[PDB]
RNA sequence: GGUCUUGUAGCUCAGUCGGUAGAGCAACGGUCUGAAGAACCGUGUGUCGGCAGUUCGAUUCUGCCCGAGACCACCA
RNA sequence: UCUGAGAGUUUGAUCCUGGCUCAGGAUUAACGCUGGCGGCAUGCCUAAUACAUGCAAGUCGAUCGAAAGUAGUAAUACUUUAGAGGCGAACGGGUGAGUAACACGUAUCCAAUCUACCUUAUAAUGGGGGAUAACUAGUUGAAAGACUAGCUAAUACCGCAUAAGAACUUUGGUUCGAAUCAAAGUUGAAAGGACCUGCAAGGGUUCGUUAUUUGAUGAGGGUGCGCCAUAUCAGCUAGUUGGUGGGGUAACGGCCUACCAAGGCAAUGACGUGUAGCUAUGCUGAGAAGUAGAAUAGCCACAAUGGGACUGAGACACGGCCCAUACUCCUACGGGAGGCAGCAGUAGGGAAUUUUUCACAAUGAGCGAAAGCUUGAUGGAGCAAUGCCGCGUGAACGAUGAAGGUCUUUAAGAUUGUAAAGUUCUUUUAUUUGGGAAGAAUGACUUUAGCAGGUAAUGGCUAGAGUUUGACUGUACCAUUUUGAAUAAGUGACGACUAACUAUGUGCCAGCAGUCGCGGUAAUACAUAGGUCGCAAGCGUUAUCCGGAUUUAUUGGGCGUAAAGCAAGCGCAGGCGGAUUGAAAAGUCUGGUGUUAAAGGCAGCUGCUUAACAGUUGUAUGCAUUGGAAAC
């Protein structure tokens, strides 16, 4: 037995944010060891976050990387949003599979281009009930600057689309929770059932076949090329056909074996978090921001139409215009794709405002639908954000 | 693996004691027949050879063929 | 390929007809040359033995409507007994089920006795078949379906029927009986047997 | 893929083999060229042998153009 | 079974208790087709008496095949 | 999967912390041969892979990708 | 019974010899293109490269002690086995690197041998003893494990009486070194269990165990025969060759040992070299014969490498042991653990080849009083058009000829072309409903009916019953099942060999090509278009097999000038060779016998609906041998 996966409980996707060097890790590690206690199935994951040189040899995060631990009510799988700008295309990926998201900024660091960049990511890829939790609590004298960090986090969920009421500020120290200060211990319960009150399930549905987008493939002695991903629509048992899409036209293969992080499933249902071997498949033809689907809709296209809502300078975006010959990096739901401004007829420059539907070609062909939620970023700063309204092949 | 190993070699040790044991009797009672030639130690002989003979220890051939080539030797008188 | 997709041109280019010579005589002022854009004209590139042995091998396979692997299996098969080999597969040519019906005359088109047995509606001995490369026995009843009394093509070529007398039928019921081989007389003249069996050596 | 070296033909228009790019090669007899009896293949994982040679595109690699 | 796959025939299995199947038989005593049986079965029965007169005992699926024709009626007769 | 490097004429490469785009082959008009080639007088092409700071000046500073190149992934 | 194709290619041009290429099929196939489907077959030959994870050999509580749980106050009863006992584990699976000689096969000898389980007839089931596993208490160790002190069983082990018959010899008997008898001496057997009957004694049936022994079987050995290339490889061999004594062997045996001799093979090719599993078989041709040794079967070796040996009837033991070698794993650095050329599977190389699939249902096998258990064997499934076959990519009617395109390039026509539309029909398949095979016309279960030497019955022979054994099965198949012409074709060539022609472009630049050879500005050869021809659900390419290649000339060449007659001769071996009488049969031919596995090659028949496919029937050359023929 491949250690079989059991569920019963509404599955989650909860995921930690921030800069880093805020002790991403040790928060991480407090929180998993926290509901260790409220059930099994948790252990402390502090140092198996880390996979990549100078990941673990100087204690900081660079890619997204997944945990799971259940409950008596609720089923969770955390994911580690990293800093370090210039690896944000990093942390949307973790975006592109969460369902709750956790705030972790400093205090005396109030915020930084950091948060604002990543809560204003979170805003544009689709995803509500933003969570706030402070951290550092345990430095001395926070009476007077504990609140102006809430208030500063309440007005600037406003300042993207998010909104500073209906979630509470949980407030509190995880290295200490670390340690295992009870206080502290206590406070992280207190910020799980804060999560509890909010970010509900996801809806089951079958009528849709088949769809899932890969984070990232691996090979396997003895197994062969595994990738991994989440479910989006319908149901997934063991030895069925599939077809790929991204970056290539269409190719058809066969499943082998799931998994949910090394725990075999027997019956995959939608928005589980999981991971799949393929039949006869080479690891060159399944990549990082490709997908998986089922016959009966799909077609893949380079250059399409869509709205975008475009950000300000003052809002952090470009000051300036720009040519046909722009070419920013686009960060569809779970792909990071080069795409040039092919501007339409009568539009040549998209400066603050003018919300223009703007015609863009893509390098790599993408899985595409009328309502598909993307961002545009270039120069190191995002400069844009919209959906897909239009469909002109 | 097969787990009917262990248990083999450990059957085989007291086999091979008691078998070890047997054919250096014999080897004993040949060496006796070589310092001396006589009737009743040649039944002693006799004996041993038809006790060994009772198990697989000894070929059917085999303690005919050297209880020959003694015998050979015992015509002598 | 199991239907060429034209019958027409094949009989216009290679001389020879589906029917007697009925199909092509007149179908408002025809041609009468080779077909081709340049066929009017100029008519050869290599003509020889050979060349019309080809010929005649491609007016028999086309006219019985069987892929060349097939006419190379028969012809294998009839390897396998004794006697004038040619003759006895001759004879053989038209003893298909296809074959027979046609002889029949229930169809004035193979393919379309092709059609109606693959469908499944022809009655061989209380067991349906489907395949038209059955082989047949001296002394064997055919029928089709009564239920396909109501086919409008086989009600106008009921009344309408071909005489070939090495097989006898009744068309009020559509039952008939293979009984006795074929001729020379009975089958078409217009392709020479021995040049057709002679090239099939190499297998 | 041994130490031996061979010479070939560069069939089809255009030479477009670089130097370090991968080669797969073919057999088959030739008199034109003194010292070389070999060809390459022309339109498969690097060139095309163009196209619209309806008559022959097995040979001279090139998927059928679909339209 | 041996022959096309799906459709078992499987004649007479009778040899030496240390022999492999379908490897060097000891003899062939008439055969059997499980794909359709009642006049597809039929044994030699001539020299069948003394083959098990020396060894090679009849196997499981094989005492009917010699009650079949008539051979138990003859097994015990025989050994007294 | 990320870590670095590279992109300049039709081609191959030089392009000081900007001040020209520089050489070789191809290369065009001639000199020459019966002709092809060798040799000679010379043509010239160069948006610098794509965007904003910045150097008055972006091809010599950067960030981002784009095309390509190699570099290692974890440990019972 | 049977069956043989050729063409082009030298040259101003002809003939002869002679060379070259093409025209056929075929593969353990490969690349590329096309892509419907059913069945069948097939799917590492290359790095015997190492291998994640799981599995392929277990089994028997009626063989036994003992323990645990359950019903039970308890007795006892049921369930289970950590172990001892025994059986299998020495079959079964895969791979061909090593292996070039009993490697292989065939026939005999196996007077030079063995063979437990199975077969024929048959002897016993006596009596004692001692340990010792499980267990108890620990000692060293993250771990393999090792070490001790005490307590118990058995069909375990050990003796002892005893023992038809068996074995060794002593004397005699038969006999051409074998076979049996008579007398003498000597030798060695254990184990009962289960059930039934009987109040006990005791008795009965069955199981194995001993004492045998008639057979088959399995294993092993020698010999005749020939079974890769190798004369730009002539000496080799010192247990080597032979004799003597002794020992092992399943045996004979320098197999080995102590002694004594110097022999043995060879120009009819030894020694040595490279290559390789072999055979049946498969491929090729009419044929003799040539090719490879797919899969499938037998023989042979193998288990990363090299050795050694315990066991037992069966080993140097595919998933026993030890040692060393090499890697891997960890290592408080004390030290050990592993060996997929088994089903699969990863990596790597390779142009190249499928799943970490299902059931162990059929079969076989192992174990077992018995129910039963197991078998990655076995039977299936899926992927791959990889190969063969079938079947679709509709059908009748319908033209002074829809339209367009192309040629003609231009007062027009031809071509595409029944091709198109249109009229009509219907459904292998397309899309699905319901019913729904067999393979359980196998064996075992239970009382039974009858029956046998035995009766109180078990064990057994013949017939009767079912819940029992169905993944394949939405299979096959059937019923207008619903809809439904709807679900579907490309490919090479068109100067000749080699089936098919015209046109546009570039203009010896570019490109084709197997050859002749194409193009120096109208290319029946290039790039392109149209049309056509030929193949086809496959099509062309390379790699390589035989035909042609009679191109090593048994069949089927010779040597005056095309290639060869040594420069000439004498002459050994060897080969062939006057006639007659007689012999035999050494060769030869013929009749009987064994063998030449089956499948296949040949045909017939049957079951596949048919073809393919499977089964059945008769089915060769060859050796040994019996009885003859005596022309050669």
């Amino acid at each position: 037995a491949r250690e079989k996966f059991d569920r019963s409980k509404p599955h989650v996707n909860v995921g930690t944010i921030g800069h880093i060097d805020h002790g991403k890790t040790t928060l991480t590690a407090a929180i998993c060891t926290v509901l260790a206690k409220e059930g099994k199935s948790a252990a402390t994951r502090y140092d198996q976050i880390d996979k990549a040189p100078e990941e673990k040899a100087r204690g900081i995060t660079i890619n997204s990387a997944h945990v799971e631990y259940s409950s008596d009510k609720r089923h969770y799988a955390h994911v580690d949003c990293p800093g370090h700008a210039d690896y944000i295309k990093n942390m949307i990926t973790g975006a592109a599979q969460m369902d709750g998201a956790i705030l972790v900024v400093s205090a005396t660091d109030s915020v930084m281009p950091q948060t604002r960049e990543h809560i204003l990511l979170a805003r544009q890829v689709g995803v509500p009930r933003m969570v706030v939790f402070l951290n550092k609590c345990d430095i001395a004298t926070d009476e007077e600057v504990q609140e102006l960090v809430a208030e500063e986090v309440r007005d600037l969920l406003t300042s993207y689309g998010f909104d500073g009421k209906n979630t509470p500020i949980i407030y509190g120290s995880a290295l200490k929770a670390l340690e295992g200060d009870p206080k502290w211990e206590a406070k992280i319960h207190d910020l799980m059932n804060a999560v509890d009150e909010w970010i509900p399930t996801p809806e089951r549905e079958v009528d849709k076949p088949f769809l899932l987008a890969i984070e990232d493939t691996m090979t396997i002695t003895g197994r062969g090329t595994v990738v991994t991903g989440r479910v989006e629509r319908g149901e997934l048992k063991v030895g069925q056909e599939i077809e790929i899409v991204g970056l290539r036209p269409i190719r058809k293969a066969v499943v082998t074996g799931i998994e949910m992080f090394k725990k075999e499933l027997d019956s995959a249902m939608a928005g589980d978090n999981a991971g799949v071997l393929l039949r006869g498949v080479d690891r060159k033809e399944v990549e990082r921001g490709q997908v998986l689907a089922k016959p009966g809709s799909i077609k893949p296209h380079k250059k399409f139409k869509a709205e975008i809502y475009a950000l300000k300078k003052e809002e952090g975006g470009r000051h300036t215009g720009f040519l046909n010959g722009y070419r920013p990096q686009f960060y569809f739901r779970t792909t990071d794709v080069t795409g040039s401004i092919s501007l339409p007829e009568n539009t040549e420059m998209v400066l603050p405002g003018d919300n223009t539907s703007i015609t863009v070609e893509l390098i790599a062909p993408i899985a595409c639908e009328k309502g598909s939620k993307f961002s545009i970023r270039e120069g190191g700063r995002t400069v844009g954000a919209g959906s897909v309204t239009e469909v002109l092949e | 693996n097969i787990k009917s190993n262990e248990k083999r070699l450990r059957q085989n040790i007291k086999r091979n004691l008691n078998n070890k044991g047997q054919k250096t009797k014999l080897k004993t009672n040949v060496k006796n027949f070589h310092k001396e030639i006589n009737l009743d130690n040649l039944g002693n002989v006799y004996s041993q050879a038809d006790r060994l003979a009772r198990k697989g220890i000894i070929s059917t051939n085999r303690a005919r063929r050297l209880k020959s080539r003694n015998v050979a030797v015992l015509n002598k008188t | 390929m199991k239907y060429t997709g034209s019958i027409f041109k094949r009989s216009r280019r290679l001389g020879f007809s589906l029917l007697e010579n009925n199909k092509e005589f007149s179908k408002g002022k025809k041609r009468k040359t080779i077909p081709g854009q340049h066929g009017n004209r100029f008519r050869s590139s290599t003509m020889s033995g050979y060349a019309q042995q080809l010929q005649e091998k491609q007016r028999m396979q086309y006219m019985y409507g069987i892929t060349d692997k097939q006419f190379r299996r028969l012809f294998r098969l009839v390897l396998k007994q004794r006697g004038n080999l040619a003759v006895n597969l001759f004879r053989v040519l038209e003893s298909r089920l296809d074959n027979i019906v046609y002889r029949m005359g229930f169809a004035p088109t193979r393919r379309s006795a092709r059609q109606l047995v693959n469908h499944g509606h022809v009655l061989l001995n209380d067991r349906t078949v489907d395949t038209p490369s059955i082989i047949l026995n001296p002394g064997d009843k055919v029928r089709l379906k009564a239920k396909t009394i109501k086919i409008p093509i086989v009600k106008a070529a009921s009344e309408s029927g071909v005489v070939s007398p090495f097989v006898e039928t009744n068309n009020k019921t559509f039952e008939g009986t293979y009984v006795r081989f074929p001729e020379r007389s009975e089958l078409p003249a217009g392709i020479n047997e021995s040049y057709v069996v002679e090239w099939y050596k190499r297998l | 893929t041994n130490g031996f070296e061979v010479l070939t033909y560069i069939p089809g228009e255009g030479h477009n083999l670089q130097e370090h790019s991968v080669t797969l090669l073919r057999g088959g007899r030739v008199k034109d060229l003194p010292g070389v009896r070999y060809h390459i293949v022309r339109g498969t994982l690097d060139t095309v042998g163009v196209e619209k040679r309806r008559q022959q595109r097995s040979a001279y690699g090139a998927k059928k153009p679909k339209a | 079974r041996m022959g096309r796959v799906h459709y078992p025939t499987y004649r007479i299995v009778a040899v030496d208790s240390r022999v492999k199947r379908d490897g060097k038989y000891i003899a062939l005593i008439g055969h059997l087709n499980p794909a359709l049986k009642e006049n597809k079965c039929k044994i030699d029965e001539a020299v069948a008496l003394e083959w098990l007169n020396k060894g090679a005992k009849p196997t499981d699926t094989v005492r009917s095949l010699f009650s079949q024709t008539g051979l138990w009626k003859k097994f015990v007769e025989s050994k007294k």
